[PDB]
């Protein structure tokens, strides 16, 4: 803009999930980025480039960081995936703010479950916070703005 | 078919606050809802658009 | 009404005499763990207490003759051994009795320094050590 | 939580061998995560996205340090099925505690047996303490919080 | 030259898509080269070297970066390649400027189009600004001077 | 049409007295992000204003006898938990009353240290704290 | 034939006062690229000027009873949002009028810093700030 | 134990080889650990884990520096394998002792033979002492303690 | 010799494109190596070494990097090769100086033309030049000393 | 030794090449060791270890690096081989020197010939010695000692 916004003050709610205001903040989010998947092929005369094809768009998985909780929502419903095999996909919403704390832009995950869940390595020498990370599979997204 | 499903969708967000914050959450999932109906058959266009 | 002085004090270490110039380091500290999670409406951190930390001591004395007792305590350490000691350290009144006590842990020396000498060194020989220890206790009542 | 806990206080307790406190103090552990191996196919006609689609839990082994003990009734273990072939799986509980030194969270390790176990090189010339390191294989974990 | 030129002023300027000032800005440009792609051959009774022959020029993808902006054509271009498949390649114009704020010298970039979209990671404990970054596959380019 | 002295105060700490030798750390501080874009005319960047810190307080004091609340607050850390206290600062009139007030927001202590001894030293034994705290607000009306 | 003196001047910031105590860093400076090809005759390398930087503003003054105006103007930063004020510095003659002027594009307070309070601190409360800008242009005519 | 012994006073001894006390004197010793080879199995119906079984106990070569030394009775023993395939393995114990210089705990290496031996680069503008190093195969040791 | 020569006084020269002072100026030349290729093969009863046979002498590409110049005659040259597939060798002399400015020692590059080129990323936020870089390939070298 | 040798005084000496004294000074010397090849097996029955066989004695190229020197008769004979095939295979000594220059210990290199020559990179804006380097194949070595 003028002034490009900066990056840390931000929001991320879950729809299908019972709501409780301590899984609706992190430390980090990453992951939002798309990339599209291409073949090559050369023709006979043409010596100056090969074409390049489009295939297919793709999309990285969504991981989200903060301390550790002990009676998350999100995690009740992580474990249900993890150790049943029960899966209910979500849709997701990530938010960046404004000084109103209102969305400048926001970010809308479509159909997402979980692939992954841990936490870091304990050290009875150092002084650190616990800290969980969790990791999304997801189909698509779009943008409103 | 399509008004009864959309507003039972909505009935979550009843007593939440009347702010963007919701706003844009109401829209993000009537759109979820709508762009299934497309992929189905049911809605005409070329794109959702 | 009045505050205490920071001249009239003596030390107990295991040794022959309780006579100190000077005493420094006891300290105590603590370190902090900082968090922000991205939603909050402040743009500072929330703050925690952490794991503790001690100070070395470090004592201070006149080298008298036939007096010997620095180095003989550092000899007594063998690899992994050492004679570990309770040390404390009082502040006295006009009696010459306690006010303020400072109860210091399993120390050890971790160095002994000896003096320099000098040709126009028209002054005292002093040496000192320094001691390592696990923990300090202070009693004022 | 409001302020999170921090990493470094917890306890390490076996089932199935011999107690002895001086078996039940470390220096580290690590290894309690978990993640879902994924298989993709392509539909023709989407051009969106890949599908992806769930096969099988995965854990990694668990890791755990501490200084040298010479009368250890766990590296007796660990030798039996090292030298011998001897194996006999035993169960573990990991113990993150607090302040009354009470758990908050714990981890139920099931069916665990020894694959490794070594000690830190020696050098004439560095002030160090020598360090032994053990790790283990085992089926799943539960939590319990 | 007699005092090379420094490499800190520079205009991106796009064709096919509505111009707007807020566009022709960016943080960084890279990706302006080429290569040809060769094939050896030993020849029997020649032992000081073998054959070397070209094949095929080759040029990298273009990459643009800047700080996030909300409204911007070059995004709304990308999604519609990116979401449905969409394609209409432009052309492209890279600038260096001298001191009137005159064209030093030009690369006419070809037949251009969106192959990936990215914002970097938001993090709660870092003062930082968010930044976009843009990748375009192109068939060839020239220069004029 | 004269300017305030600055050797008239009182703190307010939730301990037993209100005096104080020395008081420091009263800061402020914003960071600074810059940016430049390849095009612009000018040959220098950007600047807004990033996130904000504090610095710690540092209160000094003698020793008195049968005093030791600065070691029993400190001793109140029990691994994350200590106790939290509102800090209140003020500049003090002839009539003994505020002036300027420096209101801060959650402090515990960070560390006590307590004094040397010298067999010559022919002075008080001041005893000092560190403070850490989430905010600083400055009232002057 | 004389110089100007140094003790005679005036700063114009938005405040409600104009009269301060010491203002410095009022800079400019140029980065330098260097180059040498290895066939050159010389073994030192040319020089031409690169990019450009300012330094921070600082300003001193008094404290007074009910000027709160340092606060009020940090307290403006909102997030990326502050409120930027134009600088004038002026040096003066005789009948009180500008000499020499540094004019100072879009400053806003990157700190502020409050005084230390002692028991025998017999002297004036300073309070200071430090100032951010884009641009220094100097007039002398 | 309460306090856990350091790493830096030890002694190697060799069995079937002449003694000299300056063949008894190393700067460092490595190698002294194990680990076990497993396969994986997935049974049908069973989708929490998949089986592990274990197949071979592996050990590493044992490794020992020091500074070079020319009238070495284990460098000739090195020599007559290395140079005319003349093999004829040793045994060894590695002992990690106490302040009485007594072992605290020893190892028992068997049926050991070179694999190799070097000697570190020469540099006419660096001060450093010559180092010599040694590598030998074993097939398996035991401790005691 | 003595003392050796110091590596920061140097001209290139070019055979076959006409000159310009400006084009005999660099930064930097690299490349002025070469190597043998060779086979193993082993013969029963030998057991003290392998034997090893030469096959080819091999070159590695000249490269030369210096601050872009906007009306070069060498990067012309270039441009037909790259653009067109128009190929024509050019012959190249690599000098070392003396104080007298006149040789110590040359190299004779036969056979040579272009492979690559390129200029480094431009930044709107460092202070730098802007640097041109170019790769040829040839067949062969001598040295005339 | 008690106290051992430093590394930074030798001499390198060649056979069958007329003898300069600027050929026998080097800044560095590297490359004598040795190592052997083995193959594993598994005992059907034995499950404590898998035995191992030596196979071959291996040694690594002689490498030597100095200041550039324009009339050294060993780049002459590196050139023959390196430009026409002709190979002509040397002996070599390497000897580690004692405080009256003479060998504390020394290598003898038999039948070797040259496989690598190269002179490092040339910067106008640094100031260095050039600096040559020249690797040599041989077949074994012996020490004398």
């Amino acid at each position: 803009t003028y002034y490009p916004p900066s990056s840390f003050h931000f929001l991320v709610e879950f729809t299908g999930i019972d709501a409780k205001n301590n899984d609706h903040e992190f430390q980090s989010v990453s992951g939002l980025s798309v990339d599209i998947d291409t073949e090559e092929f050369a023709e006979g005369g043409e010596n100056r480039f090969k074409h390049k094809f489009p295939v297919k768009t793709k999309y990285p998985n969504l991981v989200l960081k903060r301390g550790v909780l002990v009676d998350s929502k999100v995690i009740s419903w992580c474990r249900d995936a993890i150790e049943d095999f029960e899966f209910k996909p979500i849709d997701l919403t990530v938010k960046l703010l404004n000084e109103e704390h209102q969305p400048l832009m926001t970010w809308n995950v479509v159909h997402a479950y979980p692939v992954k869940w841990s936490v870091e390595d304990f050290n009875a020498q150092e002084s650190k916070m616990a800290i969980e990370s969790v990791e999304l599979s997801y189909n698509y997204f779009k943008t409103i703005v | 078919m399509a008004e009864e499903s959309i507003k039972k969708a909505t009935e979550q967000f009843v007593f939440e606050p009347n702010d963007g914050n919701t706003w844009v959450r109401v829209r993000a999932m009537i759109e979820n809802f709508l762009i299934l109906q497309w992929r189905a058959g049911a809605l005409a266009g070329a794109k959702p658009e | 009404s009045y505050p205490l002085s920071k001249f009239h004090f003596s030390v107990e270490w295991g040794g022959t005499k309780i006579g100190f110039t000077e005493v420094s380091g006891l300290d105590l500290e603590t370190e902090i763990i900082e968090y922000r999670h991205g939603a909050s409406p402040e743009y500072s951190k929330i703050k925690m207490p952490g794991m503790q930390k001690f100070s070395n001591i470090t004592l201070k004395r006149g080298t008298f003759k036939s007096d010997n007792e620095y180095f003989q305590w550092y000899n007594t350490i063998n690899l992994n051994k050492v004679e570990r000691r309770d040390l404390t350290i009082s502040l006295l009144n006009e009696e010459h009795e306690p006010v303020v006590t400072w109860k210091v842990k399993n120390a050890w020396p971790l160095k002994v320094q000896s003096t320099d000498l000098k040709g126009d060194g028209n002054e005292v020989a002093i040496e000192s050590m320094e001691l390592a220890h696990e923990g300090l206790v202070i009693q004022n009542e």
